[PDB]
RNA sequence: AGCUGUAAGUAAGCUUUGAUCCAGAGAUUUCCGAAUGGGGAAACCCAGCAUGAGUUAUGUCAUGUUAUCGAUAUGUGAAUACAUAGCAUAUCAGAAGGCACACCCGGAGAACUGAAACAUCUUAGUACCCGGAGGAAGAGAAAGAAAAUUCGAUUCCCUUAGUAGCGGCGAGCGAAAUGGGAAGAGCCCAAACCAACAAGCUUGCUUGUUGGGGUUGUAGGACACUCUACGGAGUUACAAAGGACGACAUUAGACGAAUCAUCUGGAAAGAUGAAUCAAAGAAGGUAAUAAUCCUGUAGUCGAAAAUGUUGUCUCUCUUGAGUGGAUCCUGAGUACGACGGAGCACGUGAAAUUCCGUCGGAAUCUGGGAGGACCAUCUCCUAAGGCUAAAUACUCUCUAGUGACCGAUAGUGAACCAGUACCGUGAGGGAAAGGUGAAAAGCACCCCGGAAGGGGAGUGAAAUAGAACCUGAAACCGUGUGCU
RNA sequence: GUAGCGAAAGACGGGUGAGAAUCCCGUCCACCGAUUGACUAAGGUUUCCAGAGGAAGGCUCGUCCGCUCUGGGUUAGUCGGGUCCUAAGCUGAGGCCGACAGGCGUAGGCGAUGGAUAACAGGUUGAUAUUCCUGUACCACCUAUAAUCGUUUUAAUCGAU
């Protein structure tokens, strides 16, 4: 999903997105080591380096 | 006969198929040079080629059940 | 339901009362032909193995309702129905029994 | 193969001036190539050829009473022969 | 007993050994098109490998085979020493890609319009763009809602009511609670237990693996207390009976009613005289209008995949063993909230459901936790930890069988040569024209100019009924006569 | 029964016919002549050539073709293309990016308007011709044929990835 509003003062609207905050990081993928984008949530608590 | 094609030994029916097939040959040829007269033979020899065809088809398929 | 030797009476049409024997069928129009029947007259011109050609005084076909078999016990027009007999079906004559009919 | 292959013999003016040389036309399967059309020829009717040339001719309109439509493509083979004749009337 | 489609007439054969037909099963099935050997301006061109035929040999031809990711076993394995990748294999090719986009679920998402533009709002979460599956999904056996004395595991579809509410409080938008149809069908990881395995370890333990155990608590289990099992049985599911499983339909279907004769124009189907045999007896199509010619309707037997699918349906079920909840377990970036937004009837806020980014951070029987602002009472859970049922949607035209309906500017643009003439570079646009039969019997025959006539001629019950046999009308227009 | 009938020189004799300012033959005259001539591309697709009627067609008639029938009719080792080469571009395994759909891009592919590649003279039809026939050649490939080079390293041969 990820779209929706911005609003001005008067209410006016334009579509408009929210993206995740990816990161290139260097996971442990199946076999290699391997760079990839992983949002900052994610690594929070889930996934190691 | 097409009863008892399929009682010929698979290479009676390879010969016939190939004499069959020199009989429409020269039938199709003397329709040309215009002396044929008889045109429904035409038609005959090719369902014969097919009966022919037919059981020489069917003996294989039979032949691999076993196998 | 009628066969291509019998002996017919017709019911309907300018000759009526006359009798006769049919010729030919032509079952997938309904139209039977029967001797001395519906005659016409046909200009036919000169043919390449012919003369110049006649009035051509042949039967016409008629439809095959206007015609109705004969009991052979009574010589009354009549219907048909089925009979079974031996796994052959014959056709009986509903007022009495069998006609015989090859030709 | 090899009896497929040639399909009818051409009876014209031109094929009849062609015969008076050793040279005869036939119409072919439209597949064949020349290789096949000499194989063919000198299988079945047991001759030498010399030399084959060969054409395409395209489709032909045509009409019949409000019914317009094309004829078969044909695929004209015309072959010399070395030695031997061929009897066709 | 005839037949050789439409798109007609010979040669013809069949053939009573059953043609042509009608159902069922098989066999063949060029070439293009995810097209997939490589290429390409579809319907073509150019190859390789392996067999095979041919050839003194090549050339030629024929038959197979040759496009990415998964699975079995692996193998080798550069920058850098082994390894593992990758890699090249060998196999199943496994599996992708096939859509009536009508219904369904998602992603993204206008505008003219309304307000007597609108910009908030409305149109409208509409078009139709993209993706999915499909004969659905969602949900769900509840932090479930209901708030009386509760309730129905759910769940989904026809009353309240244009009410309550929302709203430049404008235009407008617009509920739910209190029920009919149909109806339940219960599974996990968690707790400890146990038994093996191996590894660490020093064989003690721990780690982990495989398995039984159990899925809701005003308690479930180790237990701690106490003494029962195929009782019932059950397939839509977890044991399946897969069964002889007891009717697919008794479905292909096909046979199979019963009436009728006389007189006046072609014939009666107008006037006379009669009739129909029971499950049909009911309509409706045939030179003349037969509830009794074609036929159905009733009856008959009924065959492939069929078996109503059942009342023993082999295996095999699960008779529950009652107390407590005291200690452990009950689900993690999570409940849990700030900040921007969306959906909820509700214009984001004082918000009970979702998204992005940031925060963080609970609890255990003295349990904790959750429910349109906070604390005590009521209902709920043992949320997030997880799931999965049927009854529940919908018909291009599939298929067959049917009707104050389309009656053919028609359900259709097209019941004829129709998505065709034709038009446009292309996307695309898109007509006109329909209609014997009584029977071609279609003017043999015959006579004067090619066309067209005049005669006879005709199957002609009637050709000013001649290819405009659907006849066939009108009007506009004609044109030649005339009365005034 | 109006406008118009689309630039340009025709005349006469013969013929053919149901019928000729129109069709065919003749003679004379005239026009274009760096073209109203002769070839080759693109494009069009049977209009090409013979017969015979043209009911329509042609700003007449048919007594021509651009309607009918076939009688038809297009022939290549060397011509022009493919079994060669690449340009601009267009695609592109892996790769990068992107709500989706998709965009970009590496080796590589495809791609002539360019590069490479062997034939001329005569005869001949109603209709094709460097193609058919006759002569004389040239270029490739394959198999036999012989003397020659004879560590097969090298050696003229093989021969690069």
């Amino acid at each position: 999903a990820s779209t929706g509003n911005r609003r001005s003062h008067a209410l006016n609207s334009t579509k408009r997105r929210w993206n995740a905050n990816l990161q290139k990081v260097r996971i442990l993928v199946d076999g290699k080591p391997k760079k990839v984008w992983v949002s900052a949530r994610a690594l929070k608590s889930g996934k190691v380096t | 006969k097409a009863k008892e094609i399929r009682d010929l030994t698979t290479s009676e029916i390879e010969e016939q198929i190939k004499s069959s097939k020199e009989e429409l040959f020269n039938l199709r040829f003397q329709l040309a040079t215009g002396q044929l007269e008889e045109t429904a033979r035409i038609r005959t020899v090719r369902k014969t080629i097919a009966r022919l065809k037919t059981v020489a088809r069917e003996r294989e398929i039979e032949q691999s059940k076993a196998n | 339901h009628i066969k291509k030797g019998d002996n017919v009476k017709v019911i309907a049409g300018k000759d009526k009362g006359k009798e006769g024997k049919v010729i030919a069928t032509l079952p997938k129009k309904d139209r039977v032909v029967v001797e001395g029947v519906n005659i016409m007259k046909k200009h036919q011109k000169p043919t390449q193995l012919n003369p110049e050609g006649g009035i051509l005084e042949t039967e016409a076909a008629i439809h095959v309702s206007n015609v109705q078999l004969l009991d052979p016990k009574t010589n009354e027009p009549t219907r048909v129905g089925y009979k079974f007999v031996d796994g052959k079906k014959v056709r009986i004559a509903k007022k009495s029994g069998e006609e015989i009919k090859s030709n | 193969e090899a009896r497929d292959i040639l399909k009818r013999p051409v009876i014209t003016e031109k094929s009849s001036e062609a015969m008076a040389e050793d040279k005869y036309t036939f119409d072919v399967d439209t597949r064949v190539n020349k290789t096949q059309v000499k194989m063919a020829v000198e299988e079945i009717f047991n001759v030498k050829v010399a030399s084959v040339n060969i054409m395409n001719y395209k489709p032909k309109k045509k009409r019949m009473g409000r019914y317009q439509g094309y004829t078969n493509k044909r695929r004209k083979a015309i072959v010399t022969l070395k030695e031997g004749s061929i009897d066709l009337f």
